[PDB]
């Protein structure tokens, strides 16, 4: 006999909304639980692991294990450019796909620094240096090593130690970004370049590959949950 | 929250941080800090959204199918299985076991079919959904004698009101559910690959109490899965290609990425 | 669940063909067993033709005129798995679309086998 | 004064030694350890022979070609035709293992290539027919190893599993497989791969004919190249042992 | 029995709750549930790895 | 809970738990570890649903009877008894003497009916259902003056609303209901067998309060029981055989169970 | 006038809910309780008693 | 007067309940009532017998 | 509350309060007492409703659209921004930068159309409203799978019921939202001027569950905006002219006010 | 199963009501308040600055 | 956990708010926040002018 | 364990990373510092962006053939053009810095060859 | 949004006149990118009729028999903000106005050029 009085929004359905509602069984009994590894308790921990990206994602290389590798040599010049992507880990093809784009799918903004590991894949008695940089918005990608060296730069050496890992610091005007390609929220341009010529002796190949690994660091964080385009479906299966 | 960025010097040193070996298969986890010059930075970003919690405990429609007052099709059945919907599907299918209580919210709306029926006068439509346990009696035809619901949980909802909205608690023989099962049920291994006893929930039932009307009504019935104090375990890389079967994994072979026009290009 | 549901069977004339129509059932199915044998003839004729319907624990044998007498299920039990027939007379007609339907509610299952004669 | 690259696991009456190793994958950071009593469900004391089921099991050596695709092992079905080990299980109902996955692969510092090793549980392979489902000879090859096709599997009606390397079987990213527990193995700095992978099931313990646990890949990223007048014939042996093994469910043998 | 928790707020405030069901499977998320631990993920190698020492 | 498995060793002793006499009527209760070795184990399982509250308390359809706004049939008439439906009755057979709370929920739909009427405008239905106590006077008619319910309980429910429920205390001149009477109500012995002055309730009358509409509207309801505080006395065995008449146990003869091809078969 | 929101799943009928309903007869004595013997509490207890079992269940 | 009592949870959390009918009648069921004494249908025998020693 | 006048006596000093220098851009803030002789009073008036929170505090309309149950035109789409109406919007330009939280509120109706359709049964209508957020898959037709909102967030209603309304947390990748931005997009300067990657929510979708009807129904669907927790920064003049355009501060150039007949005149 | 009566004036829509609405996003961290000059906290304190006035505001 | 403040009322009593929603964005307006602050607006000068002293 | 021939110097917004380095010869036995008030000059207070002007600066390359006779460079000269540090100077009359020469050349194993690196205070040529 | 999406353009006979449709996309937009070009003719005949459209990925250059193989676009990305066209042969005919539409759903953009030949 409470008088009360009913507001906006009543015997409405909300998909994300927090009610209780009554049990379909009763005094249930559900399975102990039991001690499974790797369990999960944030979705960040898994975009913090090192996911393989295919930087030489062209023509036909897309439907072969090519588009992974990364392709270097010995060539008559200096200055020249390994490769070259935007910082667009949600919208960039080459990161669209990683364990860190796949999941950037499901967020909207994305705010954090980003780890970039290449491993050398030539034979012990090859050798080089590279020139790996990442270039600030609001200037148009370096095209000669001259120009790329401005940017934050790492000499990397080939050595006993396998990878060198560049680190993309988080330089950006907003406290966030957005997944989706956009002009406003510009990331930036990584590129990398021949520091020395690669040098190897007689009876051994001028022709190697370079693997690149990107992750993320223990500042990134995401927001505002949206659905990935990525999964289509026309008919129930 | 976050870690908060450290403030660093000009360092000249034999310690060598970037340079590493990513055949141990372990991460880096350097920091912006150890390859450039920093300012201390207070971070007040919080990873909240980000929990499995967050990302899984959404409503996510998993099948809508319809029934008519009158003809042959009177009544329908579903049986519990959430990979009729490739969304909801693929974020479950991102670990191998989720074990997780369940919320079932139904949205059931009428519709008027075509025909030369003359006065037509319609009675609020009462419709009666019930769950069936694995094992249990099926019903035959629209008025049989199942539909007494002494054992089976039934719920009766009358149009013009809030949808109807029930709580299961997670049930599974085995400790957790399986998202993917490598194997054949049978010992002798002569039977449908990747088919287990685990994941069976069971089957929904929907009908019309009451014809109604005089002229023929077909009506919809949408089951929404929203799960509840969830957990994952063994994270997995998550689907590339389209979904073509439930039953089976199998996929067409699909370019591991999309193309540019060559290296060096900063555009699609 | 029906084994291999999609497949082809290839057997010269004469040899007697054998269909394999082996199924699981899941604990929900708790509905009554039907099992309808259709054939869909490479003439381009009428399709979905039943030839041998098992209903109701009874078996018909007269749906289609050019098979008389030459469908027989296999196996004796039908309610196990094995729900597989055989035609003791191969011949030039034969080649065609075999549908198995195993239908115990709730749940329908279904088989295609494509049958070429040499 | 030991060498971070030197290392020695005795295991039985079984010692493999490598003096060119990165370091050792323990699974997601669990060692191999026995059930307790309280998530046990069967009532029969478990057997464990112990020295004879956990010792390292060689299986056959496969050709690293320069044009290979890849290769697949199931461990429990692997080591079911195997010493005690295969024997146990055929007069067991159920059972729980670890495994330590130790893959072998040596060359000169003229010879340059890459390879992933990588333990990837509960690995539900899909099939070309898109209707059907893949043959068990098909998926399962013991005393054997499956390998992975370069080419798409053609798509017609039969049961043969799609090799696709770059889906994996799986129909995911190849990329991507770095989330399980694995490691890599280049010519110019490793020699050999080592993990400990911990038992991983829904349930305490399963049968081990009709179910496998875990899987075991090794995929090459980058190809194996050389100059003339080099080594062209360069083998991969695998090294699998069993951890802290015990069965239930004593029957007559058989599956 | 009411339970007051703390709302989510931002950087740089209380709730009251009650369960009217004994089920406790009929009770809302558990939102407010953040907890890390990559540590198995990123580093499940058996010896420590100092960053300032070389790798190998 | 339930009780934990304890480790067992081998043991040879004079001792002979298994043999025993099945002749004293008494349950051996041998655990597996007297006949084998066993490793402890922490049973964590729960004999929580098995409980008699547990089974009984869940609400079952147990008569469903219809009613006209126009024409000879304009109410209808069910005393209380819970034989009329099988599943229900045969839950509540599973003892001799059960002693319960009892709630009633009521489902009502209105079904308009084919008719050469025209320009039908339809009221919102209002129906009246009124419990007459045994001994209690019985309308003659739709419009006879015993529907004023002036000592008798009745509930008025209008459509659009949710279900009218009412919750009834036990009432039995004896201590506790009988299932199964085995005698005569005369002590002459020349009556209808097992006929019993207990389990007696009272009678549901429903009717349309107002016609609502020109054209003709058959409304159905269903009445479902669902005990509380339920309490059991003397077990005793299931039905084997389909009940015939909710009067009398009458049945008939029925096989003790299905058969199979032979001893030593493992399959139906 | 208390402010209130309905939320998903009102005026809904489940068979198997636990709410209070009002008693049909108001202030009603019931017949005080007698001592039967043979209760039961649980149906286990009752499936824990020997059942003879048909194993030459074939033919007639 | 309310009654706080604990829901039914897992192995290996509490609920207000308040009663607003004096019939009593009127009140929910007792769900949470666990009692088990099947020593009178297993064992109905006058003289205790025990398992190690033989049945006659 | 507000200041109480001081009484005051006549005074003659060299203090000189009345004059002053307007070029410093100092206001003179001086009281009545200054200037006259005044009776000391306790004012009681209170500053409650000018402040920001009840000024900006309000529900308006910001954008109505409609749908129809059948024709090409089956679902609306509209993206949020509040410079579609002038009357909030005007209240909003007061400041430049505005950080707030936000209320929706949806008004639906729905109206026959005429048509030569007869024995025409209406079902209650159900609209489905989903939210899509920057970035985000748009449904191509109504009867897209986009529509299964698995982490998109959605609301059911039914006619007859209160409105759906939902509370939105302040979303801007920038601490506050601008009002206005003096600058291009593109660092090129060759773009829009005056866009922004700031003030950016989501789209909003409407369609009906269910046809409902035979005949055609076409339904309006009205968004209203109320600002909560609102914080105010930097304020700026009034707009003085009627808006143009919603994407730019274009305007017809207007007279700074009204004129009068002459100076001296005290009527308008 | 609390009883309860509603009063004139349930489920209507008041354009300047104060209730308490769902969130339609769960958990969602806002970015952290910025220092930023000339903050407002009444429409008076705007008023209370000197404005031109154009008192010869007569024909063009 | 109610929150009891004074409701606005003339001059020359008491309300009682509890939030259900741990999103806090999820609560009702501040209305009772009245704070003045205009001597920027009006005086953002650097020297203080006393109105007794002559401006220049 | 680190390795003696192994290093890493951090300077601005650039990293260079050696893993087969002799040693670093720190001029004579001084390290590069500001100036102090005893002995300055210049009135006026100096002006020291430090993050932009000190920082790494990459000159083109040479190629080391059999018969190259040597290079040589103008260390203030070089880096006039290059970054801020070339503006900085271009707008101040007067400047005073230190600079670090990190020379990089590698070759195979197989291959042999020896360069001199030194620095030349007021080479008057 | 198009940059200057009111505007006029002033040729010569026979000079090529080029028409600048650049346009800019917002977050929202996630649609199919699809480009229409419509002619409005300046004899106050039937307006609104097509020329040339772009959608599907795909380019349609018949849709008005007077420009037949003298419209194509500019640009050869198109998804890329700049989507122009130019009119290689200007003639006396060529006066009237010219209307871009960009529509990617969200949103659609239009430009209208008036187009003068002296």
């Amino acid at each position: 006999g409470l008088p009360t009085m009913n507001t906006p929004g009543s015997c409405q359905f909300l998909t994300s909304d927090d009610f209780q509602s009554p049990s379909a069984m009763p005094q249930y009994d559900v399975t102990p639980e039991m001690r499974i590894p790797g369990e999960v308790k944030n979705l960040m921990e898994i975009a913090e692991v090192d996911s393989v990206v295919p930087v030489q994602n062209v023509g036909e290389k897309v439907n072969s294990m090519e588009a992974y590798q990364i392709p270097v040599r010995s060539n008559e010049g200096s200055g020249t450019q390994v490769f070259g992507f935007p910082l667009q880990p949600g919208y960039s093809s080459v990161f669209s796909r990683t364990l860190l784009g796949e999941i950037l799918n499901y967020y909207t903004h994305w705010s954090g620094s980003i780890k970039l590991t290449f491993m050398f894949c030539g034979s012990a008695m090859a050798t080089g240096k590279f020139l790996l940089a990442y270039s600030p918005p609001g200037a148009g990608a370096p095209t000669k090593r001259v120009d790329a060296m401005l940017g934050t730069h790492v000499v990397w050496d080939v050595g006993l130690q396998s990878s060198c890992v560049l680190c993309i610091p988080w330089i950006s005007q907003t406290h966030y970004r957005y997944v989706t390609s956009d002009e406003y929220t510009a990331g930036g341009f990584i590129t990398c370049w021949y520091q020395t010529n690669i040098v190897v002796p007689a009876d051994a190949q001028s022709s190697c590959y370079i693997m690149c690994f990107v992750s993320a660091c223990n500042d990134f964080s995401v927001r505002l949950l949206k659905d990935t385009p990525f999964i289509s479906q026309q008919n129930f299966f | 929250r976050v870690a908060d960025t450290v403030g660093t010097g000009p360092t000249n040193s034999e310690a060598i941080p970037a340079l590493t070996a990513a055949e141990t298969g372990h991460t880096s986890q350097v920091v912006p800090g150890d390859t450039m010059q920093t300012r201390h930075v207070k971070n007040y970003h919080s990873r909240s959204e980000s929990t499995i919690e967050n990302f899984l405990c959404r409503s996510a429609c998993v099948y809508f199918t319809e029934y008519e007052n009158s003809g042959a099709k009177r009544y329908a059945e579903w049986v519990l299985t959430p990979r009729q919907a490739a969304q909801l599907r693929r974020k479950l299918e991102f670990f191998t076991y989720v074990r997780f209580d369940l919320e079932l919210t139904f949205v059931i709306t009428s519709t008027q079919q075509p025909s030369t029926t003359q006065n037509q006068d319609a009675q609020i439509l009462t419709h009666q959904i019930m769950y069936v346990p694995p094992g249990g009696p099926v019903p035959d035809k629209v008025d049989s004698y199942v539909w007494q619901t002494s054992t089976n949980p039934s719920v009766f909802w009358t149009e013009g009101n809030a949808p109807p909205r029930m709580s299961i608690p997670f049930l599974s023989i085995g400790n957790a559910y399986s998202n993917f099962y490598d194997g054949w049920s049978e010992f002798s291994r002569n039977g449908v690959y990747g088919i287990n006893t685990l994941n069976n929930m069971g089957t929904l039932y929907a009908r019309h109490v009451n014809a109604g009307s005089t002229g023929p009504i077909k009506s919809t019935i949408r089951i929404y899965f929203k799960p509840k104090h969830v957990k994952a375990w063994i994270p997995r890389p998550p689907r590339l290609c389209q979904y073509e079967k439930a039953k089976n994994v199998n996929f067409q072979p699909s370019g591991v990425t999309t193309t540019r026009q060559s290296i060096t290009t900063m555009t699609n | 669940s029906i084994t291999t549901p999609e497949e082809m069977i290839e057997k010269a004339k004469g040899e007697t063909a054998y269909l394999p129509c082996k199924f699981t059932l899941s604990p929900e199915d708790q509905g009554p067993l039907d099992i309808e044998w259709l054939i869909s003839p490479a003439d381009n004729q009428k399709v979905d033709q039943v030839i041998i319907l098992y209903s109701g624990d009874k078996i018909y044998d007269d749906y289609y005129p050019d098979l008389k007498g030459r469908v027989h299920f296999t196996s004796n039990d039908l309610k196990s798995g094995d729900a597989s027939i055989n035609v003791t007379n191969l011949q030039l007609s034969d080649i065609g679309t075999y549908q198995c339907k195993v239908k115990k509610a709730p749940g329908v299952a279904n088989k295609k086998i494509h049958l070429v004669v040499l | 004064g030991y060498s971070d690259r030197a290392r020695s696991i005795t295991l039985g009456n079984s010692t493999i030694t490598t003096q060119e190793c990165a370091n050792v994958v323990v699974g997601y950071g669990v060692w191999p350890d026995y059930l307790k009593d309280s998530e046990a469900t069967a009532e029969d004391q478990p057997t464990q022979p112990d020295v004879a089921t956990c010792r390292f099991y060689t299986l056959d050596s496969v050709q690293w070609q320069k044009t290979s695709p890849g290769w697949w092992w199931k461990l429990p079905d692997a080591l079911s035709n195997l010493g005690l080990f295969g024997q146990n299980m055929q007069y067991h109902y159920l059972g729980r293992t670890g495994y330590t996955v130790h893959v072998q692969c040596n060359a000169s510092k003229f010879h340059q290539g890459c390879l992933l090793v990588v333990c990837v549980p509960e690995a539900e392979m899909g099939c070309a027919t898109l209707d059907n489902t893949p043959s068990s000879a098909e998926l399962l090859g013991g005393d054997s190893a499956k390998e992975f096709a370069d080419k798409p599997v053609a798509s017609g009606s039969n049961k043969l599993v799609q090799r696709v390397v770059y889906n994996a079987g799986m129909g995911v990213g190849v990329g991507n497989l770095t989330i399980f527990p694995h490691q890599w193995i280049n010519l110019r700095t490793n020699n050999s791969a080592t993990i400990v992978m911990p038992y991983t099931n829904s349930v305490p313990m399963d049968n081990m004919f009709r179910h496998n646990n875990v899987t075991l890949m090794v995929i090459p990223f980058v190809p194996l190249d050389y100059c003339p007048g080099s080594t062209t014939y360069v083998p991969i042996t695998v090294t699998i042992a069993p951890m802290c093994a015990e069965y239930n469910g004593l029957r007559l043998a058989g599956h | 029995g009411a339970q007051v928790s703390t709302q989510k707020t931002g950087a740089h405030i209380h709730y009251t709750n009650i369960n009217y069901y004994k089920d406790a499977a009929s009770n809302s998320a558990n939102r407010q549930d953040f907890t890390q631990d990559p540590g198995k993920f990123t580093e499940p190698v058996k010896d420590i790895m100092i960053k300032s020492l070389p790798a190998l």
